[PDB]
């Protein structure tokens, strides 16, 4: 049991290590795609 | 049609306008942005400029945003108002997931609570060893009185003088940060410890010079760290009260040899007086040039900010700030000795108990004069919890001694209905509306009250 | 899986596991999980348990 808990955390961690970084890719997706589309009631700018 | 003179503010800059009282907000939005860029413009000031994706948005003062889809009429808008125009920033963006259960409940409990912090341990080990040492310091005090012993006296007096020099030491070395209440509190702790030590050395058996005498250095301390610190001065204002309060009743029992009823009437007729004159002796202890370290809402608009200027607007937050703890803390000290003396008043087992009856009934309603004139919540509050406590104290001063089901049932009943009356007066009456005849009719009703208690406290005293 | 199916005992481990990994992230706010102080002071409470059980044997035998 120990060293498979061991195991088990460590490939849990190693995990959470890529959902990071599948966040951090996504914050900018998501800034690229609002800056090529905002939302229609933020248009009001209209200058720029 | 209607219009509504309001005075919007913008980019540090206040102009009143007249606005279409029910123009939905979204017609008129837009050209009073033009306005009030032209106006900037006119002043020299930078103008309002759109950061980014976003929207402008008018506020009220409190910080809520108007319905843009809704007239100023229909919101409540009416003339006088005052509104915030804001480029509210852009709220959307991803909605994160975290799949893992236990990912998501460490992230999302890390994100929106609070740790524990050194900052807070320091505050929280003050706090312990303060109620350590008032229940040492009790204890002290319960041991004198029960048995004759000089010696507990040296033992409040090194503890006392150890926990003082600490809180001394902490205070110079320590100013520099908003945790010198660390020192506040221990000196706070540490005067209690002092005002048994200088009771217990007065010998005999234990009574009204012990009281008078620990009393009195005890709100003689508390006088002098006004004058030497300045903080936290509502908790010694209301200590300062009680403890002239006892002094005067020491005295009363050293000098001359007074019935407890005369004083307590004594009392109660010195605590009408002063609910009478505190809030003008507010406004004169306001301005002693005491020092200066500022409260949390003045430091807090202090970090906003950079007779004439301001050095005049910082003295007058400053001199309001001090006014109103000064008279919250009166009035806290003044409904702990309204309390205890009509509590020592009501015994049941006395030929005269309808009396201080009729004497809670009429302090009861000029507290609550006073509950609703005083603009403070926190001192409205106090009013109405000190005229409950006063109904509460009575009651069970008979009912606990007065063994009988008849004023059981009796005092069960009306402490129960009358706190659901009290709340009834504003649960179910509209905004608590009435009339302004009716509530300066209110007024003179509990106005009356106090006029009975004049011949009252003669006839009691004797 | 609904029920009371059957389940394998690396299954109760591994649920086990993620019952330990979820109460550290609940008292803790950090899952790195390395080491646990949560087993080491249950077994202290299992090593108090069994002493007590062993002296209450211990105290059998007497008569």
């Amino acid at each position: 049991r120990p060293k498979l808990d061991a195991m088990r955390a460590q490939f849990m961690l190693m995990l959470d290590m890529l959902r990071e970084t599948a966040q951090e890719s996504a914050d900018s997706m998501d800034a690229n795609y609002r800056w090529f589309h905002p939302a229609p009631t933020t248009l009001a700018a209209a200058v720029g | 049609p209607q219009a509504a003179v309001v005075a919007i503010m913008a980019a540090d800059v206040q102009i009143a306008v007249v606005l279409d009282a029910h123009a939905p907000i979204s017609v008129m939005i837009d050209p009073l942005l033009k306005v009030v860029n032209t106006r900037l413009r006119e002043l020299g000031v930078a103008p309002l400029e759109a950061k980014g994706r976003g929207r402008w948005m008018l506020c009220l003062v409190d910080g809520t945003p108007l319905r843009p889809n809704l007239s100023l009429t229909e919101q409540e808008v009416y003339d006088g108002d005052r509104l915030w125009l804001k480029f509210l920033e852009d709220t959307e963006h991803r909605s994160e997931v975290i799949e893992h259960i236990s990912t998501a409940v460490a992230t999302n409990l890390s994100k929106r609570f609070a740790p524990i912090d050194p900052v807070v341990a320091v505050q929280v080990g003050a706090t312990m060893v303060a109620v350590g040492v008032l229940l040492g310091s009790a204890l002290l005090g319960w041991w004198r009185w029960q048995h004759e012993s000089w010696l507990p006296a040296p033992f409040a007096a090194v503890i006392a003088v150890l926990v003082l020099t600490v809180a001394t030491m902490i205070l110079a070395r320590s100013k520099t940060v908003p945790d010198r209440r660390v020192g506040d509190i221990l000196l706070l702790s540490g005067l209690v410890p002092l005002a048994v030590a200088i009771a217990a050395t007065a010998p005999g058996p234990v009574g009204a010079p012990h009281a008078v005498l620990g009393f009195g250095v005890f709100g003689v301390a508390a006088m002098l760290v006004m004058r030497f610190t300045g903080r936290r001065l509502g908790v010694y204002t209301a200590l300062v009260t009680l403890c002239a309060a006892a002094t005067a009743a020491g005295l009363a029992r050293m000098v001359l040899l007074t019935s407890a009823v005369t004083l307590l009437t004594c009392v109660l007729l010195a605590c009408v007086l002063m609910y009478h004159g505190a809030p003008a002796l507010s406004r004169w202890l306001s301005g002693i040039r005491l020092p200066v370290f500022p409260s949390a809402t003045s430091r807090w608009v202090f970090e906003a900010r950079p007779l004439e200027g301001p050095a005049s607007v910082r003295d007058v937050l400053l001199r309001a700030e001090r006014a109103r703890s000064f008279l919250t803390g009166l009035l806290v000290g003044l409904g702990v000795l309204t309390v205890v003396c009509l509590a020592g008043l009501c015994d049941p087992h006395a030929g005269r108990r309808w009396l201080p009856l009729l004497l809670a009934a009429f302090t009861f309603g000029f507290l609550i004069l006073r509950g609703r004139s005083y603009v403070d919540r926190w001192q409205a509050i106090t009013l109405a919890a000190t005229a409950v406590l006063i109904i509460a104290a009575v009651a069970v001063r008979y009912v606990l001694v007065s063994g009988s089901p008849a004023v059981l049932s009796a005092g069960v009943a009306v402490l129960v209905l009358l706190p659901a009356a009290g709340l009834t007066a504003a649960a179910v009456v509209p905004n608590t509306i009435y009339s302004p005849l009716f509530r300066k009719i209110v007024e003179w009703i509990e106005y009356l009250c106090l006029m009975p208690i004049f011949p009252l406290a003669l006839w009691l005293m004797n | 899986g609904y029920g009371l199916g059957l389940s394998t005992r690396t299954q109760v481990t591994g649920y086990q596991f993620l019952a330990r990994r979820t109460a550290m992230a609940l008292t803790r706010w950090r899952v790195r999980m390395e080491v646990e102080p949560g087993r080491r002071q249950v077994l202290a409470v299992v090593a108090s348990v069994s002493a007590a059980g062993v002296i209450c044997l211990g105290a059998l035998l007497w008569s």
